[PDB]
């Protein structure tokens, strides 16, 4: 389910209140996280039990998943790089209801983009170093594109 | 039903989904995980479309267009851009842990997930981190494995499990690291294994008997040829390179084979590249071996058989209509004999008049997938019809597909099809000798002896129609069981009735065609099936002559002092000695064959003939259904002092230097015209395919493709200056790229598949009218005979029961697949393949011997003592012995002959 | 909406006044890249509507192109009239800035289209090259006879069953042509040659002894006075259209280099920018700037070729030996960027197959210093010889009229006062970013004023070559577009989906989709154009290549008729033609 943030706290736990709010109700059991925790490690944590529960069946679960737990890792240990956010962002938006063969990755991508919608600080504070996705071959002049 | 395709109305066949209709259409929607015979289970999310409600609709959604239906008033757009980076997004994902492995892989050029990569126009990685690996199982010798490449479409565990019925391959692990393949290393079990090669979209499974001798698909020439090793007559693609044959690929053809072969067929084709085969004519003088060309070899045998006083012909089943026809013109029809066994013959004959005089239609081997119960006799189809058991075991499938109909569940949403129906299947009986490979599906199997079979049979028969003869002396539960399956053919709408020569017994062929006359005296929709022994024994059979025995006894009396012998080597169809001494009394022997035959050591002369891949001509499958094929590559273009001939080429020219003196190198359309005048009930292989002149707007049929490489560096190691074209004067094909491959070209006769973007072999769908049905323009191949209007009789001589007399054994015939056939045989790969010859015994039977599992006996049949280690046969009959046929020194004639001094070595 | 979107043009006021004057129902518009017009005329109507485009307010002067297409192969006509083969006619409206194409369906039975030589006089050579290399007769043609095969040639090679291949040698038909040719002299007939009527008969070629190829003229004579004379050309027929039909779109890029062999990227540049339309493909500006670097410095190579022909025809022998010096400068720059000289084939779909090496400014420079003291010196050497100029002025000399009846292009349209550069007119690859002017001359095309004007052609190239050398872009040698042909060479050799790519667009093709593109530049010697149809496959369904030197060969009877020999040879000398360019 959707991280809400303390301004949604004074809402009635149905599931068309919920709906509204950008989650859903769920099994409603609600989970509380404080300010010490970071929350793209928790979202690391979290992607990384769904791309672990992944059954492999169909394609964007079971490789966008694992890309977006790498790219969480990267950017907890400070070594994110510029469109990791924007590749976050795609993942979500492509991983939703009749993209994917079940319900399994709809559900693993909502944290992602609900924390990304309201904690962006805390990702693009992860992003330290500039892309790199070719090494310098010698003898051969790369594209420098613009 | 109509639907409207990026704004353009179509309109397509309700009963299909959104990914094949839009194929049909010439549309190209990306796809991995759905293929026209498996059906679609959604998994790679690759053929996403965007859907609308109605017209005026924007937002719309995205789809699956092979899990959505094209029902009527569909609206979906294919280039619409969110749809597009969708299925960009989804090649890219499958790209992220894909090795940098295309120019080491042997499906470069003809990769599908390359072809899709391109189609998406997804050629830029974002993707930084690692790519996870896997380690590699040994699948045997056929099959290599590299599992890194893998996209986890699930093609090949839907295929070889819910389609092929193999066991030994599965899915394993989790997430991401699904692994397809065995649980440990070990030979690939199914017999259909080969189809893998095809069904997998990448470089997984790939052919390792091309992986040997490897070259890209661009470099190859192909020709539409029929496959030889057995009677089926699977449409193939040979392709060669360097003046060897390379690859066997399946051929498209809707109404024989249509995506899949089998594996001694795929693989089998090695016999054509051995180095001891005949390149030029050698003539013996003394224990000289002259070699000559094509003009001195033409007369001075020509002369020889001049100064003789009667030349006999013998032909045989694995060469072509126009060759035995060119064999029995040079020789004379009263001097014509077929080269199989009287026995053989027989069988053969009363088959052919089942077929063409029964009244029952014989269906093609796609229509076979259609009937919703089968009873096989005595014929085991894995071993020598393979496909015929692949399409068997569709048609046993039918009962869930029509269960699943029953629920409105569409026929391509398979997943729902096999959960519907969870172990209902339509009733296969099935009778041998032993245990079959169709056991597992089967509702009953018989293992008893071939007479035993044919009394089930003319039982079944009789309680099918009192009409039929009644069958006395039998059990009571054996008659409770034939009960099941009289209930269960009765109430069958179409019912198939399956036997063959192979089982070496007439009275099963007899017993199989009483229960085609009692089903269709019925009503009922029955169809009848025949399985002969060769590629050409069909023809062999309708073309006629005597048996193999008369030859020999006219070489043996002193009343034939010439024998041109053809692509025959004489020990399958009779015993050794009694060949060996006629052919050493008989003063001329011309050999005319492609393969180092051990009748060639006492040969006056040899005449390097062509096998499939270097010549034309034309084959009657099992069916009856004439097919052309033709001519692969010029074997005389790389190795320019090659003299390998047509065999009707040989012996036209040899007729023709006979009459007149003179050498005549004709066309191939003159000798089947000459078949169509003298024998009319060959008269249908003149629109097997159309003659030399036909042309596509004015140009030939390419060979090979357009991007064909090195023409003028292949042979500069022999000479820098460029060889002549090899001209092909007997057929519509070109030796070259200057010619037709177009898929809208108005054709039958379509060498491989190839269209710009579809690079794979799912080309195929281009090349159709809709994807998984025919070839546009008709499927090639014509029907010689029609279904009669009247039927024969019941047949009255039912067979007394197996009495086992000691002193003698009867030999049951245990045929297999990669050993029965003997060009496939000869083929190297297939010795890795081939089982240790094991002579097979009943428990209480080696009881009696005393012998056990594994000890060597030896039996002596024609004053031949050989021996063989025993296998323990529980499912075998006491009183009979199982030999393995077609195998070093065990002959195909031994089906049903006795044996005698069975001792432990 | 870019370059290269599929346009229909109904909003070009030819297709307006068109309706207006045949009806609504008399032609059909069809949808291309070509960037005009095209337009299918019934044939009955063809006469009719070439007239009323040549008698327009602003007409349509000169008929650019004439040629065949075999369409029987076609899979993808979809919106176009039924037709085995068909024949387009482009004509261009210089007052108007505009062209279009016309074209007429053919049935394969009855391959005859009247006549276009009436309305223009160059369709002569054209409409014989239709018949010579697709069998579609022309009623009313003068002499209808073949113009690249020889005559007694079986066939016609550019239809599509036509093998493309060499035949296999024979002595006897070398034989049997040699003894043709030393019968030709015994045997010649001036009837067949479309020739009529002391009028001596000579023949100058067919071997040459100059540097622009080997071509035979019947030269028809009172006394020194030349009274007729037609070129027998197609002795360098090289097939290269045909080729086009045989060779994939990337594969193919070598032989556009050997069209004419003076201009090298020039002749890739039109060929790969029809290759983007075809692609839609957007160039960036580092290589256009980079296209038009080696254009330019390909053009002052083939200037400075002529300049030097034409003064050695004169019978000035030192001024060929220092510009084939200043040739030597340019080839060490182009030799240090392509890698080779006169053939570099360096041009990509989408870009260029490099970057540009480490130090290339350096070559330039020192060639920039070179080129003008020389130029300066070749003017007060030969350029201003009296000599010279009596040799040069008032030879073969033509206005504005002839240069647009006969379709010619470049520095004699020029020379005749007509301003139309296509590098001006129709801007392609960047060129509105350089600042040069278009040498013009007074209105009579005269040898001299041909060569001046090619002189200061080489002088503006020079200029362009300053800007381009002190405004250099920083940014990518290679177009982003998944049918960049090759992909750039790192991201092949470390990245999958790069290596897919490579692996499929070098071996089996790229693949274009189906449609038409068009594309006109100004050459070396004038406008050299390539027209390609695409049926959706990795080759080419159609490669029409149109040259100028075939327009300037066949505008030669005109201009030459009345004068000397030596006045014709001076002429030779002065057209800027290679018999590459006329044959291809
Ligand atoms: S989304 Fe569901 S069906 Fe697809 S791989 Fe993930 S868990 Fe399996
Ligand atoms: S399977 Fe296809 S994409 Fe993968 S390495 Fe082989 S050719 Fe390349
Ligand atoms: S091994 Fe091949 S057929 Fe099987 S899931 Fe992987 S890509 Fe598909
Ligand atoms: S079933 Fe018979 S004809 Fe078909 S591939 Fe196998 S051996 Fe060949
Ligand atoms: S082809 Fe439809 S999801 Fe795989
Ligand atoms: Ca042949």
């Amino acid at each position: 389910t959707d991280f809400l943030t303390e301004a949604h706290l004074d809402l009635p736990m149905e599931f068309e209140s919920i709906g509204k709010a950008g989650s859903r109700l769920g099994t409603a059991l609600a989970m509380a996280v404080d300010h010490e925790i970071n929350m793209v490690s928790l979202v690391r944590n979290l992607e990384e039990f769904f791309a672990r529960e992944s059954c492999g069946w169909c394609t964007p679960c079971r490789d966008g998943l694992p890309w977006s737990v790498k790219i969480l890792r990267a950017l907890e240990r400070g070594e994110g790089q510029p469109g990791d956010i924007e590749t976050l962002e795609q993942l979500c938006r492509f991983l939703g209801p009749g993209k994917t063969f079940c319900a399994h990755a709809p559900g693993a991508v909502e944290p992602l983009q609900s924390a990304i919608k309201y904690f962006r600080e805390e990702f693009e504070a992860g992003i330290k170093q500039p892309f790199s996705n070719t090494h310098l071959i010698n003898g051969i002049q790369p594209n420098l594109l613009k | 039903a109509t639907i409207h395709v990026d704004g353009k109305e179509y309109e397509v066949n309700g009963a299909d989904n959104l990914l094949e209709a839009c194929l049909s259409l010439g549309l190209d929607i990306p796809y991995f995980c759905w293929h026209p015979a498996l059906g679609s289970v959604g998994a790679c999310r690759q053929c996403a479309v965007k859907q609308y409600q109605n017209a005026e609709d924007t937002r719309g959604r995205l789809v699956m267009s092979c899990m959505t239906p094209a029902s009527d008033g569909t609206f979906i757009s294919i280039d619409d851009e969110e749809a597009k980076q969708f299925r960009e997004s989804v090649v890219e994902w499958l790209m992220t842990n894909h090795p940098h492995d295309c120019p080491v892989c042997e499906e470069g050029g003809n990769c599908h997930l390359q072809d899709m990569t391109v189609m998406t126009g997804h050629s830029f990685r974002r993707y930084r981190f690692t790519k996870r690996t896997h380690r590699n199982q040994d699948l045997g010798p056929f099959i290599s494995h590299e599992m890194n490449r893998c996209i986890a479409c699930y093609r090949c565990v839907r295929y070889y499990k819910d389609y092929a019925g193999g066991t030994d391959l599965g899915v394993y692990g989790a997430h991401d690291n699904v692994y397809f393949g065995r649980p440990e290393d070990g030979t690939l079990e199914s017999e259909f294994s080969g189809n893998l090669v095809e069904i997998c979209p990448t470089g997984v499974f790939t052919d390792k008997t091309h992986s040997e001798r490897y070259n890209r698909k661009w470099d190859m020439q192909f020709a539409p040829s029929i496959c030889q090793q057995c009677s089926i007559g699977c449409n193939i693609s040979p392709g060669e390179r360097y003046g060897e044959l390379r690859r066997i690929e399946n051929r498209y053809n809707g109404t024989v084979n249509h995506y899949f072969l089998c594996d001694r067929g795929r693989f089998g084709y090695g016999y054509v590249n051995l180095k001891d085969r005949p390149r030029q004519p050698v003539q013996r003088r003394g224990d000289d071996f002259i070699t000559l060309n094509a003009e001195q070899a033409m007369q001075g045998a020509a002369d020889i058989l001049r100064q003789s006083k009667k030349v006999i012909g013998i032909g045989s089943p694995r060469a072509s209509v126009e060759s035995n026809f060119a064999l029995r013109e040079l020789v004379g029809e009263e001097n014509f004999y077929t080269g199989i066994a009287h026995g053989e013959q027989e069988r053969l004959q009363l088959a052919l008049k089942v077929l063409r005089e029964g009244g029952i239609y014989t269906p093609a081997l796609r229509e076979i997938e259609s009937y919703d119960a089968v009873l096989v006799l005595g014929e085991d189809v894995t071993q020598t019809g393979a496909r015929v058991a692949l399409a068997v075991r569709q048609a046993v499938k039918g009962k869930a597909r029509e269960m699943a109909a029953a629920q409105k569940v569409a026929d391509w949403q398979i997943a729902a099809i096999l959960n519907i129906g969870q172990r209902a299947k339509h009733p296969l009986f099935v009778t041998n000798v032993d245990d079959t490979r169709l056991d597992d599906i089967a509702a009953w199997t018989y293992r008893a002896p071939v007479e035993d079979q044919a009394r089930l049979g003319f039982a079944i028969a009789h309680a099918l129609d009192n009409s039929a003869p009644a069958v006395d002396g039998i059990e009571p539960e054996l008659q409770s069981k034939i009960d099941v399956i009289v209930q269960a053919l009765a109430g069958a709408k179409k019912p198939l009735i399956i036997s063959g020569t192979n089982a070496g017994s007439l009275e099963v062929i007899q017993a199989a065609a009483n229960v085609a006359k009692a089903l269709k005296g019925r009503g009922a929709d029955v169809g009848i099936t025949m399985i002969a022994r060769s590629v050409n024994s069909m023809g062999l059979g309708i073309m006629g002559g005597g048996s193999l025995e008369e030859a020999l006894t006219e070489l043996e009396t002193g009343r034939a002092d010439a024998v041109v012998v053809l692509e025959n080597d004489l020990h399958r169809h009779a015993s050794a000695t009694r060949v060996n001494a006629a052919l050493a009394k008989a003063p001329l022997v011309m050999v005319v064959d492609h393969q180092r035959t051990a009748i060639m050591e006492n040969a006056h002369l040899v005449l390097s003939a062509a096998s499939f891949a270097e010549s034309d001509g034309t084959v009657i499958n099992n069916e009856g259904r004439a097919q052309r094929f033709f001519q692969v590559y010029d074997p005389a273009y790389y190795d320019s002092k090659t003299v390998m001939l047509e065999s009707w080429r040989w012996l036209h020219s040899l007729h023709s230097t006979l009459l007149s003196r003179e050498v005549d190198w004709t066309q191939l359309d003159h000798v089947i015209d000459a078949v169509v005048a003298k024998i009319p009930e060959l008269a249908g292989i003149k629109d097997a395919a159309p003659d030399a002149t036909f042309r596509i707007r004015g140009q030939k049929l390419a060979r090979e493709p357009h991007r064909y490489s090195g023409r003028t560096a292949m042979r500069a190691n022999i000479s820098v200056h460029e060889p002549r074209q090899p001209q092909d004067i007997d057929t519509m094909f070109t030796f070259s790229m200057e010619g037709n491959n177009q898929p809208t070209a108005h054709r039958s006769q379509v060498p491989f598949a190839w269209a710009p973007g579809w690079n794979s072999p799912q080309a195929w769908n281009k090349f159709q009218d809709e994807v998984g049905g025919k070839l546009r323009f008709g499927d090639p191949g014509v029907r010689l005979f029609e279904t009669s209007e009247n039927g024969l009789d019941y047949f009255t001589s039912v067979p007394a029961r197996f009495q086992p007399q000691d002193g003698k054994w009867r030999i049951a015939p245990y045929y297999h697949l990669f050993g029965s056939d003997e060009l496939s045989q000869r083929a190297p790969v297939f010795q890795s393949r081939m089982p240790q010859p094991y002579i097979k015994l009943n428990p209480a039977d080696a009881a009696k011997l005393g012998v056990n599992a594994g000890t060597r006996v030896s039996f002596s049949y024609d004053g031949n003592t050989v021996t063989l280690p025993v296998e323990i046969a529980e499912g075998l009959t006491a009183g009979q012995v199982g030999l393995p046929m077609g195998m070093s020194g065990i002959a195909p004639v031994l089906a049903g002959a006795h044996l005698e001094d069975l001792k432990e070595a | 909406e870019p370059a290269w979107q599929t346009r229909d043009h109904l909003d070009d006021p030819v297709i307006g006044e068109l309706r207006n004057r045949f009806g609504p129902d008399a032609f059909t518009v069809q949808a291309t890249r070509t960037g005009v017009p095209v337009v299918w005329i019934k044939r009955e109507q063809l006469l009719e509507v070439g007239d009323f485009l040549k008698k327009l307010p602003k007409p349509y002067v000169m008929l650019f192109d004439l040629h065949g297409m075999d369409e029987r192969l076609r899979t993808h006509r979809e919106g176009l009239p039924a037709a085995d083969f068909s024949v387009f006619y482009h004509l261009i409206s210089i007052d108007r800035n505009r062209d279009i194409m016309l074209k007429v369906a053919l049935a394969e039975n009855d391959l005859h289209v009247p006549t276009f030589t009436k309305l223009f006089p160059n369709a002569n050579w054209y409409e014989r090259e239709t018949w010579d290399l697709f069998g579609i007769t022309f009623d009313g043609h003068p002499n209808l006879r073949r113009i690249m095969m020889p005559q007694t040639w079986k066939g016609h090679p550019l239809r599509k069953d036509y093998p493309a291949r060499a035949t296999e040698f024979s002595p006897f038909e070398l034989t049997k042509a040699k003894q043709d040719l030393e019968m030709e002299a015994l045997t010649f007939k001036p009837e067949e040659w479309g020739m009529k009527r002391d009028f001596m008969f000579l023949n100058l070629g067919p071997n040459h002894p100059s540097a622009h190829g080997a071509f035979r003229i019947v030269l028809q004579l009172d006394g020194e006075e030349i009274v007729d004379c037609v070129p027998d050309i197609g002795y360098h027929h090289r097939g290269a259209e045909k080729m086009g039909e045989r060779q994939s779109w990337h594969s193919y890029i070598p032989y556009t280099d050997r069209i004419e062999y003076l201009g090298g990227c020039v002749n890739e540049m039109p060929y790969v920018l029809a290759v983007e339309k075809l692609a839609g493909i957007t160039v960036p500006d580092r290589v256009n700037v980079i296209r038009v670097m080696l254009s330019e410095l390909f053009r002052i190579n083939s200037h400075l070729l002529y300049i030097s022909t034409f003064i050695q025809d004169v019978g000035a022998m030192t001024p060929v030996f220092f510009a084939f010096t200043d040739r030597q400068k340019i080839y060490d720059l182009v030799e240090a960027i392509t890698g080779f000289r006169m053939h570099p084939a360096w041009f990509r779909i989408g870009g260029v197959a490099h970057d540009l090496p480490r130090g290339w400014d350096r070559l330039l420079r020192e060639f920039l210093d070179w080129m003008p003291k020389r130029l300066a010196s070749y003017e007060k050497a030969a350029l201003q010889n009296t000599i010279l100029k009596g040799r040069s002025q008032g030879v073969a000399a033509y206005g504005a009229k002839e240069a647009l009846e006969w379709g010619t292009t470049g520095a004699g349209l020029r020379a005749t006062g007509i301003d139309f550069d296509v590098r001006k007119a129709r801007p392609y690859s960047g060129y509105e970013n350089f600042d040069f002017e278009i040498p013009v001359g007074g209105g009579v095309s005269d040898c001299y004023t041909r060569v001046m004007l090619k002189v200061e052609e080489l002088r503006q190239s020079l200029r362009i070559l300053e800007q381009c050398l002190n405004n250099m872009p920083e940014g990518p040698f290679k177009a982003d577009h998944p049918l960049t042909t090759p992909p750039p060479k790192e991201r092949t050799l470390q990245h999958i989906e790069t290596l897919i790519t490579h692996f499929l667009q070098v071996s089996w093709g790229p693949v274009m989709p189906a449609n038409e593109s068009f594309q006109m530049i100004e050459a070396t010697k004038g406008i050299n154009s390539y027209y390609l149809t695409s049926d959706g496959s990795t080759m080419s369904y159609r490669t029409r290549i149109r040259t100028p030197s075939y327009a300037h060969l066949q505008q030669i009877p005109a201009a030459i008729r009345g004068s000397l020999v030596s006045d014709l040879i001076v002429y030779l000398g002065s057209i800027d033609f290679v018999m590459s360019d006329v044959d291809r």
